[PDB]
């Protein structure tokens, strides 16, 4: 053993265990993935089951409240805890389970068993790959996936007051962040989330025409009107035609693939390449430092009452979204606005 | 009978099993 | 055994001809017992505003916290 | 001018996607 | 409750009755 | 295995399903989260 | 030889660069005049009273405007749904200050994408192809005949369809979901399982494949013959059929996009998305807020800024 | 006489990727550089 | 409301509507017991 | 039954082993008539177990008891209903009618023979037969002219279908003299789809709709006896492809379209579907609320007509770009919107303040106000409002629910076009299955770049 033959030692026992053909592949990564994984979800479920906001935004979060599913979700603890990991045993919860899950400690513990679990999963990915002795190209693309997850949930609540700033676990909590997003930092109009918005799109593109095309370009390899039954796990020759193919989307689209490697690695290339651009951008809201406004027409404007864009009209509803909005979304900010100062157009 | 691919089974069954039975349960609780 | 084997198994559902329905009824129980309430603190349909607050609860004091959410759950 | 730089980017990207639709290297590759 | 109560007696019937269709005929050799 | 038709038991299963469903779809418009 | 016949034979000529086709020879004339309008217009086009309330939007680089900023002003909510070609216009001058270059271009836009499908499905008979390459295309089509079409006539106007702008595509976002609720409607949210779910299977599909030809040879031929199936995190024998694989890689991102476009279609016709606004209530009546309410709390302050001199009434039925 | 010397490979496909990337970047910031 | 005669019945018109849905579901069942040959 | 072993279909394609099976394909195609014409008796029946008379058809949301209604059935003076045991008989008929289909269906896909050109040469028919298809196509066109002049029939004679815009109030009128002049009936079929022209969806009196019923009635009865004693041409022949899922795509083509054309007749029409028992349409319900404040605040000490906005175009009236007067606001859109309330208040040139000075009468106010609060906005949990709205109403515009659903039915029936044809285009061509591996057409082709 090792290019040299050495005695065996528990490690070596506990990994020929722990690396051993199994229902599910445990691993060395499993001891990672598995555990943190299964709190962290089944934490979501528990507290999207039976645990109140109500002390933390004062929402009710909770199937037992008598919220569905989209409304019932795991919110973040209240600013006041500000970037506190709130353990159960920290100096709030103080080892109270009740207080702990009232403070929204359960908020904090899905998010760090799940974000180990996301570095668990990709280690696992490297595992298999190195086990099935293969580029670990799936693991190098799931690193977009984690950046989304640590800028979002990590980075921008890390920039901003507190967790209290940061995406709640539950549908209707990840719509109020992202109207919020486009309210206070105009998401849309960051360069990075239009990249980001390019590559999701390009992607769903890719994954359609690609189907589409080879399942389109099927060779008759069988009698029968399935397709389908007309295929071999081991067969070499391949189902479609690529030649088929490439004439087709270079008279109707112009240009065509004529390399599947580069066709695939392209597919995997481009919604990685999206999502870690939208991760740089999410990097710049978490400090504020955001693409809201461009002052050159925001001159014009103020100069030039008649001048007007859609950029103008744009930054008038962003205007309403924080006035109309930051007295619940924000409930420690304590911001009593009179109606008289609320902005309201014509009408409505 | 406790193999890990029992216990996995029983992982998330068991525990299912019980919620459902709650959430039923919220399904007939009046204001 | 492939999983339609044991869900062929009429033994495998007598097993579980007993130890699912009590997973449920346990289920029932536990949230008809009002024990939801209290373990995880959720406020019943009854006590989600005290005499003393009529507003949603605003914790204030991080390391103050415990006694403060206490005082605005009204104990 | 910032117009005439953004109309001259513009056309330069159209420029680009018509030599890569006709004068792109022939595909002898499938 | 007694509609309510008689309702769902027919639900019970009525759904019932296609799947009765197919195990009668499947345990007789039917032509399923 | 035996003595049991497995497409039966889908069947029967699959339809306590839907009711579990129901039933959910049933505390929508009743008791709490029913809007009154 | 006929001329016609030879005509229609260079129609169909498959040694065309790009193939012509019968459907072509409406796409070919009706796509360049749009995309002729549409560069002029994105670029020396006027002022245009969208709102019809006599206050004209400046567009086009040459009045201010940017790449980001600029956009087609829709037409004017005054013409509506009513047809405006040039000719019924008294003025060119007229036509571009009401808006009619936004009507033209996607009149002239939308047959050119119908013809489109068409023209992919005539190749692929030409090339003795399967016809279902066109119906993947149907999806993208269908979504832009909805943000072009199918909600500027169930609302009422041109001027409520999208902006051919990169700034007004995201107003008319911001709008539709202050109306629409369209993130709490449950075809939106297929659309967007969609497209999360397409981009996770493109990447994974990508990387399977690369790691496997890393090296004709079947795309997994590799993998498959040294037999070293990565069943640990993929236990599974459904996709083990490569065409089963492909299919389900056209499906799920096609079947997604019909969902949200149908979605956007019933919500022009004021079908908005579920509505759980003060749903929770306490023993004595007391409103319990939930993250609905905080939505429904930002859709009333983009509600009360949008058009914000185009309301004399409450009411916003229009 | 360094055995490792070798060559940078630039293709047509690739030169058009290049162009055409450097392009969509600019036409992409370039409003946001005039700010 | 239905007839006074046939206000008896009010709770089997309440179930008859969904009846069609049933029968896509017994298609799927047939095919089960066929096994989807 | 059938497997795939001898038929080359999975069973998520079997009942495409039925093409060549004339008498099973029978009993598919009348079974499924049973469940169409069930659900019609059914959910009628339903519908009146579930009506109430204290509230309009709309705010109940029903559907199917509008329909009937429409052609005048328990309905009265002003569209109040009288009765709903008609609405009770239509839905028994149609149940026990479901029956016989359903039974029908059974024996022909369970007892009746697979096929019936061995036995039945009448009932056999070949896909390709075209003599034979276009026949059978006859006798289903004579079929539809029948139903079209039975509605004519119930217009002019047994009672008449109820009318929004009969003289002295709406209310059920026998037709006496329905519109037969070609210009005018197919006026409609050449109108523009635009604004305005509103295309067929413009009809808005019930002798163009008998009338224009009176003419389909006719030529569907005699083009089915043309195809019933004609064969296709050599045009037609060498222009369309004669296969079972070619004629399948050819009529999923067109009821597709019909699905849109239906979709906008409920969202814009108003005659065919009264909004007495409809709802209000989106136009109307603007419409009705700028009514609605004009009315309050003139009587408030308003004057409507010298009532600068903020914009400074009008805030009670303004002009149409054409030059009518039309209500303010955004209701410009809606300029074009024709109501049996609003229409008496209108004259030559737009509307006339003069009657909406004086002449207005309660009922012209009554309606708009219950319309503008019945609007079609709503939500899928059915919680009525604009939008941003509190959960206290439960009403959705029954125009909207048919608008929607329509709409969805008509672009999957377009997308079922598209897979039918091309496949059997395809199928015809003989590479539906796939390329030869062996005489690849490409492999033939120009190297082109
Ligand atoms: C899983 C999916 C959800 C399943 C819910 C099952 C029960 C249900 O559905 O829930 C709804 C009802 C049962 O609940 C009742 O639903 C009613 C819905 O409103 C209807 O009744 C109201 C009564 O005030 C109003 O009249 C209103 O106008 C009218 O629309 C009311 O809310 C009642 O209070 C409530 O008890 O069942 C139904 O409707 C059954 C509906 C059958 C299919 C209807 C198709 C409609 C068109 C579809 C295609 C177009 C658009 C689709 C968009 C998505
Ligand atoms: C056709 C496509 C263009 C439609 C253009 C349009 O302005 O659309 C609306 C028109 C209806 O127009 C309106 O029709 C109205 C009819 O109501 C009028 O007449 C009524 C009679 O009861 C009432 O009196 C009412 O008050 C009165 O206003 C009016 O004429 C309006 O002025 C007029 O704008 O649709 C029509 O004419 C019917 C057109 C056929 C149905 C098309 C449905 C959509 C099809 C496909 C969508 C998806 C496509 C995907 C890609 C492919
Ligand atoms: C409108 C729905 C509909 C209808 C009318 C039919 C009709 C038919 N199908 Mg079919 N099918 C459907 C949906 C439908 N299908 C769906 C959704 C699927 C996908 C799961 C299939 C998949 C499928 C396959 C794979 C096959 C068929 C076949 C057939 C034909 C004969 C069935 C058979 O061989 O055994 C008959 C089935 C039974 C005897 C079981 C019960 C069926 C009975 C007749 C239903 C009666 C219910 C009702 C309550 C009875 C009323 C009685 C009255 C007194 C009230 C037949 C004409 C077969 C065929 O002919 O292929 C060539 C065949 O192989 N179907
Ligand atoms: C009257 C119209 C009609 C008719 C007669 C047919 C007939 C046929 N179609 Mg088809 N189709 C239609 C409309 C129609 N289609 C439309 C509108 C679409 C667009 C969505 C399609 C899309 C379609 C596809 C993609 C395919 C077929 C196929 C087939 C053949 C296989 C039958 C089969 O699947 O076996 C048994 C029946 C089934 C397996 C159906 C299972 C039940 C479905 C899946 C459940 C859906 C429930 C639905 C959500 C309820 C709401 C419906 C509506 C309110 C939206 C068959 C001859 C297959 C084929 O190979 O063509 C030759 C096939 O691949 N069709
Ligand atoms: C599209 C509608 C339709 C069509 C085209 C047919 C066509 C046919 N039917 Mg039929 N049938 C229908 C609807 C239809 N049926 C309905 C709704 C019912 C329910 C009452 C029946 C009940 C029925 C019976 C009981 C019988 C037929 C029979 C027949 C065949 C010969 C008829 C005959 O009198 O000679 C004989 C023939 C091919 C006969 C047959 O042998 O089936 C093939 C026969 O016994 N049908
Ligand atoms: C569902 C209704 C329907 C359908 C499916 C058809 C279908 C057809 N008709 Mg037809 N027809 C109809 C109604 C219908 N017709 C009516 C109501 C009339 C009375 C005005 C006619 C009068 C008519 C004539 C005079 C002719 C046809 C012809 C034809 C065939 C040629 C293709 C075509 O589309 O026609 C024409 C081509 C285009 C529309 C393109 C075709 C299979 C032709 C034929 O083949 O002779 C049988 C023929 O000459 N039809
Ligand atoms: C006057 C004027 C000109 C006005 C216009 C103004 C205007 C509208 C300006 C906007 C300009 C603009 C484009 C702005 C966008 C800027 C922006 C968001 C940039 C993002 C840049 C970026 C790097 C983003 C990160 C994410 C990313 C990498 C995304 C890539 C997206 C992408 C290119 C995906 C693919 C798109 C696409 C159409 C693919 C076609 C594929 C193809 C040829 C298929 C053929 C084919 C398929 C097969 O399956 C097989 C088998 C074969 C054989 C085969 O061949
Ligand atoms: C593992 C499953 C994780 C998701 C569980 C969803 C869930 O339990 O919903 C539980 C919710 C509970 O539904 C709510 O229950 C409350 C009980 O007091 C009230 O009755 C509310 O009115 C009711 O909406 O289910 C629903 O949203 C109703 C529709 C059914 C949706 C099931 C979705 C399951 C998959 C997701
Ligand atoms: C936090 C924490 C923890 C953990 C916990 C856990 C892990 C739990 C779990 C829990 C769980 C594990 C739960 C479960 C859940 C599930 C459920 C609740 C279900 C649901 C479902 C439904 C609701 C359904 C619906 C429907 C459909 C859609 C399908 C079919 C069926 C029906 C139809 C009905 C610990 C210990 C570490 C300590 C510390 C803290
Ligand atoms: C073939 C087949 C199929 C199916 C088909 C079908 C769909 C059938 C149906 C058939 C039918 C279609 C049936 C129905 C029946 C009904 C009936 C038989 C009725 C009766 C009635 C009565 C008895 C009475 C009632 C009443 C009145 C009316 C008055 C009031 C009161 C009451 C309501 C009580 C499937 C899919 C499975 C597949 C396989 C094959
Ligand atoms: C009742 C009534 C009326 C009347 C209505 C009517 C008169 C209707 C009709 C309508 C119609 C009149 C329909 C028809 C349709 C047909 C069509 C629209 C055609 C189509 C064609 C096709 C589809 C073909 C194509 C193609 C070409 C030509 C090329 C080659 C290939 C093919 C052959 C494929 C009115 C108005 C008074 C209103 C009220 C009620
Ligand atoms: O234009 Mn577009 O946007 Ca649908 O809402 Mn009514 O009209 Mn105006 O307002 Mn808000
Ligand atoms: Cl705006
Ligand atoms: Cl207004």
């Amino acid at each position: 053993i090792g290019t040299y033959q050495e005695k065996r030692t528990w490690f070596d026992d506990a990994d020929d265990w722990l690396r051993q053909d199994r229902f599910v592949f445990v691993g060395w990564s499993g001891l990672l993935l598995f555990p943190c994984a299964y709190f962290a979800l089944g934490g979501w479920l528990t507290g999207t089951t039976f645990v109140t906001s109500w002390y933390t935004h004062g929402l009710a979060t909770s199937y037992l409240e008598g919220c569905n599913f989209l409304t019932a979700a795991v919110s973040t603890p209240a600013n006041s805890m500000a970037h506190s990991l709130l353990f159960v045993w920290g100096p709030e919860a103080q080892g109270d389970f009740t207080r702990w899950c009232q403070l929204g400690g359960l908020w904090a513990f899905v998010a760090l068993h799940g974000a180990f679990g996301l570095i668990g999963f990709m280690l696992r990915q490297f595992e298999i790959a190195r086990s099935v002795n293969l580029r670990p190209y799936n693991a190098i693309a799931f690193s977009a996936p984690i950046a989304v997850f640590v800028s979002v949930f990590l980075i921008y609540p890390l920039g901003q007051s507190g967790w209290f700033f940061a995406p709640s676990f539950g549908v209707a909590a990840i719509f109020r962040f992202i109207l919020f997003f486009q309210g206070f930092h105009n998401w849309t109009l960051n360069p990075f989330h239009m990249m980001g918005v390019a590559g999701v799109l390009g992607a769903a593109l890719l994954c359609a025409i690609h189907g589409a095309t080879v399942e389109n370009t099927l060779f008759e390899d069988g009698d029968g009107a399935n397709t389908f039954r007309a295929f071999n796990p081991t067969q070499a020759e391949e189902t479609y035609s690529m030649v088929t193919a490439n004439r087709f989307w270079s008279q109707i689209f112009g240009v065509a693939f004529s390399n599947k490697r580069w066709l695939h690695f392209f597919m995997l290339l481009v919604p990685v390449t999206g999502l870690w651009m939208s991760a740089i951008g999410v990097v710049g809201l978490a400090l504020n430092l955001r693409a809201y406004d461009f002052v050159s027409q925001e001159i014009r404007a103020a100069e030039d009452p008649e001048f007007e864009t859609f950029y103008t009209k744009n930054i008038l509803l962003n205007e309403g979204i924080r006035a109309w909005m930051a007295a619940q979304d924000q409930p420690h900010e304590r911001l009593v606005f009179p109606e008289e100062v609320l902005p309201r157009g014509n009408a409505l | 009978i406790f193999t890990v691919r029992w216990l996995a089974i029983h992982g998330i069954a068991v525990p299912t099993i019980f919620f459902l039975g709650a959430i039923t349960a919220m399904q007939f609780i009046q204001r | 055994r492939p999983f339609s084997d044991i869900l062929t198994s009429i033994r495998y559902w007598v097993i579980h001809s007993i130890t699912v329905p009590a997973l449920f009824i346990a289920g029932w129980l536990f949230v008809s017992t009002g024990l939801a309430y209290d373990v995880f603190g959720t406020p019943r349909p009854n006590e989600y505003f005290t005499e003393d607050r009529q507003e949603a609860p605003l914790i204030t004091d991080r390391f103050n916290a415990l006694e403060q959410v206490k005082k605005l759950s009204g104990n | 001018m910032e117009a005439l730089v953004y109309t001259f980017l513009l056309v330069g990207t159209l420029g680009i996607i018509f030599f890569s639709i006709f004068f792109r290297d022939p595909p002898r590759m499938i | 409750n007694i509609e309510l109560a008689l309702t769902l007696v027919s639900l019970v019937l009525v759904v019932s009755a296609g799947p009765l269709v197919v195990v009668l005929l499947s345990a007789r050799g039917g032509n399923l | 295995t035996g003595r049991i038709p497995l497409w039966l038991v889908g069947t029967v299963v699959g339809t306590l399903a839907i009711g579990l469903l129901a039933v959910f779809f049933y505390g929508s418009y009743v008791g709490l989260g029913s809007s009154l | 030889s006929s001329l016609w016949a030879r005509f229609c034979e260079w129609i169909t000529s498959t040694e065309n660069r790009l193939y012509i086709g019968w459907f072509g020879v409406i796409m070919i004339p009706c796509l360049l005049t749009a995309t002729s309008v549409f560069i002029i217009a994105f670029i020396a086009a006027p002022p245009v009273d969208i709102d019809g309330i006599r206050e004209p939007v400046s567009g086009s680089l040459l009045y201010g405007n940017n790449i980001i900023t600029g956009a087609v002003i829709p037409t004017s909510n005054a013409i509506g749904l009513h047809f405006y070609p040039i000719w019924e216009a008294a003025s060119l001058d007229e036509w571009l200050y009401n808006g009619g270059p936004y009507q033209l271009i996607v009149c002239h836009f939308l047959l050119g994408v119908y013809c489109y499908m068409g023209r992919e499905w005539e190749l692929s008979f030409r090339l003795g192809m399967r016809p279902w390459i066109a119906v993947a295309y149907s999806a993208p089509v269908a979504a832009a005949s909805a943000v072009f079409l199918v909600y500027p006539i169930g609302q009422g106007s041109f001027s409520d369809g999208m902006p051919l702008g990169i700034s007004g595509t995201f107003n008319f976002m911001i709008v539709f979901q202050a109306e629409h609720n369209i993130l709490m409607h449950p075809f939106h949210m297929l659309g967007v399982a969609g497209v999360f779910g397409g981009s996770l299977f493109s990447a994974m599909h990508g990387s399977l494949v690369t790691s496997s030809l890393i090296r004709e040879e079947e795309t997994y031929n590799i993998v498959a013959a040294h037999g070293y199936f990565g069943r640990l995190i993929f236990q599974y024998a459904s996709f083990n059929n490569s065409r089963s694989l492909h299919f389900f890689l056209a499906a799920w991102p096609v079947i997604g996009i019909w969902f949200t476009a149908l979605g956007l279609s019933t919500m022009a016709f004021n079908l908005n998305g579920f509505n759980f606004n003060q749903s929770v209530v306490d023993s004595q009546g007391r409103v319990l807020n939930t993250w609905a309410d905080i939505i429904n709390r930002a859709n009333l302050g983009m509600e009360v800024m949008h058009e914000r001199n185009a309301h004399n009434f409450p009411l916003d039925l229009a | 006489p360094n055995p490792n010397k070798q060559v940078v490979e630039l293709n047509r496909t690739s030169l058009y990727w290049g162009l055409l990337l450097i392009f969509v970047l600019a036409v992409l910031f370039s409003s946001y550089i005039f700010n | 409301k239905l007839p006074e005669a046939y206000a008896p019945f009010a709770p089997i018109v309440d179930v008859l509507p969904v009846i069609p849905v049933f029968f896509i579901l017994l298609a799927f069942v047939w095919q089960a017991a066929v096994s989807f040959r | 039954g059938r497997d795939q072993e001898t038929t080359g279909f999975a069973w998520w394609s079997g009942n495409a082993r039925l093409i060549n099976l004339s008498g099973k394909l029978l009993g598919a195609h009348v079974a499924h008539a049973g469940l169409i014409v069930f659900w019609a008796g059914a959910m009628n029946l339903f519908e009146v177990s579930h009506f109430v008379p204290e509230k309009p058809m709309y705010e109940q949301g029903l559907i199917l008891l509008p329909h009937i209604a429409t052609l005048g059935y328990g309905v009265g003076p002003g569209g109040e209903i009288i009765d709903t045991f008609p609405y009770f008989v239509s839905g028994v008929l149609h149940l026990i009618s479901s029956a016989v289909l359903g039974f029908g269906g059974v024996y022909h896909s369970l007892i009746g023979p697979e096929t019936l050109e061995e036995s039945y040469p009448f009932f056999g028919y070949v896909w390709k037969d075209k003599n034979k298809m276009t026949n059978i196509l006859g006798y289903h066109l004579i079929m539809l002219g029948l139903g079209a002049w039975l509605l004519v029939w119930k217009a002019m004679y047994f009672g008449g279908v109820y009318d929004t815009w009969a003289p002295g109030g709406g209310d059920v009128r026998v037709i006496t003299n329905p519109t037969t002049n070609a210009a005018v009936i197919f006026g409609y079929l050449v109108k523009s789809p635009f604004g305005g022209d509103g295309w067929i969806c413009s009809v808005d009196n019930m002798e163009d709709i008998i009338g224009g019923h009176i003419w389909i009635g006719t030529l569907e009865i005699l083009g089915g006896i043309w195809h019933i004693y004609t064969t296709p041409w050599p045009w037609a022949r060498r222009a369309f492809v004669w296969s079972g899922e070619a004629y399948l795509s050819y009529s999923l083509g067109a009821i597709g379209v019909m699905g849109f054309i239906a979709c906008c007749m409920s969202w814009f029409n108003n005659t065919a579907y009264p909004s007495e028992f409809y709802g209000p349409t989106g136009p109307e319900a603007s419409q009705s609320q700028a009514f609605t404040f004009l009315v309050r605040d003139q009587r408030l000490g308003a004057n409507v007509a010298s009532a600068q906005g903020p914009t400074g175009l009008g805030k009670y009236l303004m002009r149409s770009p054409t030059g009518e007067i039309i209500f303010g606001g955004e209701t410009m859109r809606f300029w074009d919107f024709r109501g049996p309330w609003l229409e008496p208040l209108r004259g030559p040139n737009g509307l006339d303040l003069n009657k909406l000075k004086n002449d207005i009468q309660p009922w012209q106010e009554r309606r708009a106000a219950e319309y503008m609060t019945h609007a079609p906005l709503g939500s899928l949990n059915s919680v009525g409002g604009v939008a941003t709205e509190i959960n206290a109403v439960n009403f959705v515009s029954p125009r909207s629910w048919l608008a929607c659903s329509h709409f969805c039915l008509g672009f999957f029936f377009f997308i079922g076009h598209l897979w039918h044809a091309g496949r059997a285009r395809a199928a015809a061509a003989g590479f539906e299955k796939g390329i030869d591996r062996f005489d690849e057409p490409v492999l033939s082709m120009r190297p082109l770049d």
